[PDB]
């Protein structure tokens, strides 16, 4: 079974840069997978920061953070990395890491996958 | 940003009544649309996938339908572990917005 | 009135256990990569829900598959160079004694004699230093093989250092991995994957101890094909490793004598500066540390409150009996006493020292009638190792005496091999079945 | 349709899905079946394999089922071997269990398979006559 | 190459004419044009990067008549 | 039922038996086809006949009899072949006196098949245009 | 009686520099030089 594990910092001080990483496990990168980072916060419930493409490495970003965000990832340590600078009190949330992709069988569906973490909790203050 | 409103807010039922969510769009997505549930204190699970395929292991009792800018989860035999946070998310178009959410909670007696 | 049919399906995944010849994936060496194709970048591994196979290293096709191609591999290596066989005459030596310790007198003998050249109507007076192992009395000496075979000499161009290999499975077969930890090479294992080809197996060859393989991921794992009886060796796996450093620091010098068309034999000149014994050392408490994790696993199967024996080897052949290995192509037998001497109880920066003898003529299987000769080494050599595994065997066993005693072994090297290849197993597939069905022709 | 991605399913993929599912990816095991001492071991390696496909192959033609990967026959099901209903096999049960489960009846349903198709071949024949 | 004719049902045959439509993004030339002013070499070489996807087609197509004729056969 | 031996008839049992007899055990003779230098002479006749075996397949598909042991066809059968009637040949006639009989009309009755088989599918072509 | 078929409408593409025939000659007529020699003597007493 495909497994997602989130670690990170439990505090960022205002302004600094949170760094998160998501191991995989149970899976590997360098296929057709579509890697997403979100984050749940009280005031604003489930909220999508940006994806990436394994295989081509293209990302995306939602525009309202698209200026303060970076995803990364390292197929050799099964790794993807979420940067995020200039923290502010607004910031504080739940961040999973989640993965989608589906199989086919030719042109046939046969099965469509998607895994979430178990989440890892940031607070931001001084 | 597609804007997504999930209707009503907050709804109170029984076990084995029957349950209506709607999901809408700002701007048309086709079919391209999930449905997950979360509990308290746990992860999303998904629910329903391109808005009316059950996902495997999942009850029989929730389905999902509708298309364009109108969607609809439907759950026929409420049951206590049905009682949660249920999600509207599309991802027709960048960026994915989810919905505010409809909390499903149990009606009992004072 | 159950209006159910037969219908055939081909195709469906249903296999058994076979037997099949796998062939290689390897990315001058005496293991030839030439004959094996280049592996794929990313290997494709499929885990399999649900399924619970049955596993057992004991009787396992692929170590003997394993066996016969690296001696096959050994055999065709040593083909395409020069033959010894003008070697074996008689020999003038004298005692060397110039700058020696006392540990190493006796253990050198400075040889003259005659030898052939190019033309077969001319001799050439020369001389060469030989080892105390490798020479047998006839002030008259002659090589040891020389009442038995002619030695091919080892062949300068390749090299002994090994090399990983993948072995994989043709058309029609699939090879099963265990990823269950704590699997003890028997029984039912529930965690199931498929795979094209095995992770890479580096062919060390060595005796008493298991070098440069790999480590268990929870704890010490013991494993043995039936504890109870002594006659059977147990194969122990550790988690962490053991640092071994091992050298000779003589100074050695190489020459090159002429002994027909282009044919020529490598001997050793003369050691520069003084000559010393060549030695390993090991860590003492990292050493201590494995033997009480090892022996608090022992006690799980051999009681809780028995006394633990750790004791010399009981003798033999000096291959079996020491710790034998090649180390930048020259072969070491060390002395392995200081480490398997403890008893142990139910309740800094100094490390062992083992001294170490080198020989030149090898017989690396367990045959008669097929030796080799190994050429000088230029100049110190020194390596370092990971001590990753044992090979012990259990003394006596009566009920007598309430204490166990455990002593190393080694000699045969399937074993060897059978500690990588415990967690895969081949199989063979059938495509054809049958299933009710409501059709009718 | 942007933000999933796509992979194909590799050989013995569905070995733990239900018979049912399992039903659907007949092409992918199918595919795989065909494809100086070590030469010769390779070579009857191969000889022995396509030895194997033609002789399958011969196996499915003799039944009627020649060039059809799921070919429902005449023959009826016997409740003595297996009482088991259809919603407790396609979609309880897995086909290495049935394998296991139906392993000592299988020879007789060959014959039985044979002897229907040399019965309606005769009646074809027959029937071709007129 | 028995095998995969064999997939799309056309086993035992060396014309087979099947069930899929022809598009006419692969080619737009008439039937005229085809059969009688060209060669088999040139209609190689034109449509010789629109052929994986019409053997995607054809293995689609096939399965959609075996379940068919299953369904079919179940009454 | 007590009392009563049985056996299996074994490769090549009819060969004596009249052609009517023979013709009911074809695939007793059909399964048998299949199955340092004399590794080589070994793999090369095991190689020479997996291709006559295929060579004779690829024949009785080109004759529109592929994966069959009794195939009908639409061509008449000459006088000039053999005069004799049917049961002169099916009860009182071997199928090696056959074969020696009508030695010397094959190739011609091959052709006429692979004639009509060739009508065959055209017009089957032709009719499915429409 | 060599048998051979002029295509007409049909023009190819050559290229002598690369073309594996010659490879295959040159290793056929190595290999066939080297059986030659093996059944007859060896000359190495003549070296005195
Ligand atoms: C367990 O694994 C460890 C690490 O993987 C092993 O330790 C490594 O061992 C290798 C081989 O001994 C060693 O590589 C050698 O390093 C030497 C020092 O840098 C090199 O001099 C040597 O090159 C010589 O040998 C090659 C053949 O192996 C030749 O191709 C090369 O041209 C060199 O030969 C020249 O020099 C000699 C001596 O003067 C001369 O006679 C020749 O004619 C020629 O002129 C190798 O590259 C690694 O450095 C070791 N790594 C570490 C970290 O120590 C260890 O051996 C393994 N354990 C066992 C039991 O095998
Ligand atoms: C081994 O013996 C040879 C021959 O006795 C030694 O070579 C001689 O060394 C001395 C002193 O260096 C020279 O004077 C002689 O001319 C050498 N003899 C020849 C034939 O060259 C050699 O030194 C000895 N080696 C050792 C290690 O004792
Ligand atoms: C190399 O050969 C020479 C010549 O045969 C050997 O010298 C002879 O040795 C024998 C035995 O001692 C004597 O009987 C002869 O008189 C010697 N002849 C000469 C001309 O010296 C020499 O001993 C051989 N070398 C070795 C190391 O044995
Ligand atoms: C493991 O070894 C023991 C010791 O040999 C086996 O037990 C012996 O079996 C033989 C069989 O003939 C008896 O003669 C001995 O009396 C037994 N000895 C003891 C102490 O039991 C045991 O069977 C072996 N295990 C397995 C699974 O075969
Ligand atoms: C093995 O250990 C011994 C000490 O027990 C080492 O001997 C020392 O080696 C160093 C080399 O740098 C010298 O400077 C010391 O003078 C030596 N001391 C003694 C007491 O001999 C030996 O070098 C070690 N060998 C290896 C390969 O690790
Ligand atoms: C084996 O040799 C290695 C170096 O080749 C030794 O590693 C050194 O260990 C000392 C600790 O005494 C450190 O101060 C050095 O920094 C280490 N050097 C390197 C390069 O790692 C190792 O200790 C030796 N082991 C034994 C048992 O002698
Ligand atoms: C293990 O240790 C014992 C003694 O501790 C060794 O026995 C000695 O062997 C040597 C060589 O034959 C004798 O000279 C000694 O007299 C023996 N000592 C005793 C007390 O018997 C034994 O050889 C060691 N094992 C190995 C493999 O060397
Ligand atoms: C392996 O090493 C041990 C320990 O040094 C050797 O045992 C010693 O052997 C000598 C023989 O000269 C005795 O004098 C010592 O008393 C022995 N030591 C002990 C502690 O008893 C052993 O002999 C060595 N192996 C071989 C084959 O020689
Ligand atoms: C001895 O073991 C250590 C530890 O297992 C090896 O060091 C590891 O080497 C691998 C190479 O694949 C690295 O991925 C690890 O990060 C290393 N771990 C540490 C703690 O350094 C070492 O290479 C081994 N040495 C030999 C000669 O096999
Ligand atoms: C060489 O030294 C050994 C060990 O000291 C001794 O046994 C032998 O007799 C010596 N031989 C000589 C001096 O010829
Ligand atoms: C060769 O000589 C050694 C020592 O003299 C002896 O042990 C061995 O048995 C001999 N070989 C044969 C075949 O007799
Ligand atoms: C350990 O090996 C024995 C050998 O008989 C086996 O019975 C046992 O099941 C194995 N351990 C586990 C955990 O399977
Ligand atoms: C060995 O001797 C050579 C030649 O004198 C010298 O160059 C080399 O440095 C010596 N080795 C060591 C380790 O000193
Ligand atoms: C073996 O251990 C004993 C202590 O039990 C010690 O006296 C002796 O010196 C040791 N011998 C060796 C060779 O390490
Ligand atoms: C494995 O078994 C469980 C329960 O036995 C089932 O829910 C699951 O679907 C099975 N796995 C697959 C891939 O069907
Ligand atoms: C052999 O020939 C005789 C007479 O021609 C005939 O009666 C008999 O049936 C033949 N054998 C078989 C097996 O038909």
């Amino acid at each position: 079974q495909v497994q997602l594990h989130e670690s990170g910092p439990g505090l960022v001080k205002p302004s600094e840069t949170l760094s998160l990483t998501c191991a995989v496990s149970g899976a590997s990168i360098s296929g057709n997978y579509y890697w997403n980072w979100i984050r749940q916060s009280p005031g604003r419930g489930l909220e999508w920061i940006g994806n990436i493409h394994g295989n081509g490495a293209t990302t995306q970003y939602n525009p309202s953070l698209k200026s303060r965000v970076t995803i990364s990832q390292d197929t050799s340590k099964n790794q993807v990395f979420l940067n995020l600078n200039s923290m502010t009190a607004a910031d504080t949330a739940i961040y999973y890491c989640a993965t989608q992709f589906r199989t086919y069988v030719g042109s046939h569906l046969f099965s469509y996958s998607d895994f979430w973490g178990q989440g890892v909790l940031v607070t931001v203050s001084s | 940003d597609i804007q997504m409103t999930q209707s009503p807010s907050s709804l109170s039922a029984s076990v084995g009544d029957r349950v209506t969510m709607t999901c809408r769009a700002s701007q048309d997505i086709t079919t391209d649309l999930n449905w997950y549930q979360q509990k308290p204190g746990q992860p999303p699970k998904l629910l329903i996938y391109v808005a009316s395929s059950l996902q495997n292991g999942v009850p029989s009792r929730f389905s999902g339908s509708g298309s364009g800018t109108e969607f609809t989860l439907t759950i026929r035999s409420l049951q206590p572990e049905d009682f949660a946070t249920y999600y509207c998310l599309q991802y027709d178009s960048y960026p994915w917005t989810f919905g505010q959410g409809t909390t499903v909670d149990f009606r009992r007696t004072v | 009135a159950e209006n159910l049919w037969v219908t055939v399906y081909y195709g469906v995944p249903v296999w058994k256990d076979a037997e099949t010849t796998l062939f290689c994936a390897s990315d001058h060496n005496v293991w030839a990569t030439h004959a094996c194709v280049p592996t794929d970048p990313n290997p494709q591994e499929i885990h399999l829900e649900n399924v619970t196979e049955e596993f057992n290293m004991w009787k396992n096709n692929m170590v003997e598959q394993m066996h016969t191609d690296i001696i096959s591999l050994w055999d065709q290596s040593l083909k395409p160079c020069v033959k010894l066989t003008p070697l074996c005459v008689t020999l003038q030596c004298t005692n060397v004694t110039n700058n020696i310790t006392d540990d190493m007198r006796g253990e050198l003998k400075n040889c003259s004699f005659n030898m052939t050249t190019e033309l077969r109507d001319k001799k050439q007076k020369v001389y060469s230093l030989f080892y105390r192992l490798d020479v047998v009395q006839i002030k008259e000496y002659r090589l040891i093989n020389c009442n038995t075979s002619a030695c091919t000499q080892a062949c300068p161009k390749v090299s002994f250092e090994p090399i990983p290999i993948h072995y994989c499975a043709p058309a029609g077969f699939a090879i099963l991995k265990c990823k269950d930890k704590k699997f003890n090479g028997t029984g039912p294992c529930p965690s199931v994957s498929t795979v094209q080809c095995t992770h890479g197996i580096k062919p060390v060859v060595s005796t008493q101890l298991l070098l440069n393989g790999s480590l268990a991921e929870e704890e010490v794992m013991i494993r043995s094909e039936n504890i109870t009886n002594n006659a059977k060796n147990i194969l122990v796996q550790f988690n962490t490793p053991v640092q071994i450093n091992c050298t000779r620091p003589n100074n050695n010098t190489r020459k090159s004598i002429r002994i027909g068309p282009g044919q020529a034999f490598y001997a050793t000149g003369d050691i520069i500066g003084d000559i010393r014994q060549a030695h390993c050392n090991v860590s003492k408490a990292t050493w201590n540390e494995t033997l009480g994790k090892v022996v608090k696993q022992l006690r799980k199967h051999f009681g809780n409150n028995t006394i633990i024996r750790f004791a010399n080897s009981s003798g033999g052949d000096l291959e079996v009996t020491t710790h034998s290995f090649n180390c930048g192509g020259e072969f070491f037998y060390c002395n392995t006493s200081g480490l398997f001497n403890s008893t142990w109880i139910s309740n800094s920066n100094d490390s062992i020292t083992l001294p170490c003898r080198i020989k030149q003529i090898i017989n690396m299987w367990q045959r008669i009638g097929q030796c080799m000769y190994a050429p000088p080494i230029q100049g110190v050599i020194r390596c370092v190792s990971n001590i990753t595994g044992l090979i012990l065997t259990r003394d006596g066993g009566s009920t007598n005496s309430t204490t166990e005693t455990f002593r190393p072994g080694g000699g045969d090297m399937r074993d060897n091999w059978r500690s990588e290849l415990y967690k895969y197993k081949v199989v063979k597939i059938e495509p054809l079945g049958v299933a009710p069905t409501r059709c009718k022709r | 349709a942007v933000g999933i991605g796509a992979v194909f399913l590799g050989f013995l993929g569905a070995a733990g899905s239900t018979m049912g599912a399992a039903s659907m990816t007949l092409t992918v095991q199918a595919r795989n079946l065909l494809s100086t001492v070590w030469g010769i071991k390779q070579l009857q390696a191969r000889v022995l394999a396509v030895e194997r496909y033609l002789r399958d192959q011969q196996l499915l033609g003799i039944w009627g089922c020649s060039g059809k990967l799921i070919c429902c026959t005449n023959v009826p099901w016997n409740s003595s071997w297996s009482n088991r209903n259809l919603s407790e096999i396609w979609d309880n049960m897995t086909w290495l269990q049935w394998d296991k489960e139906i392993s000592n009846y299988t020879q007789i349903i060959y014959g039985l398979l044979e002897e229907s198709q040399n019965q309606q071949e005769k009646n074809e024949q027959d029937l071709l006559a007129l």
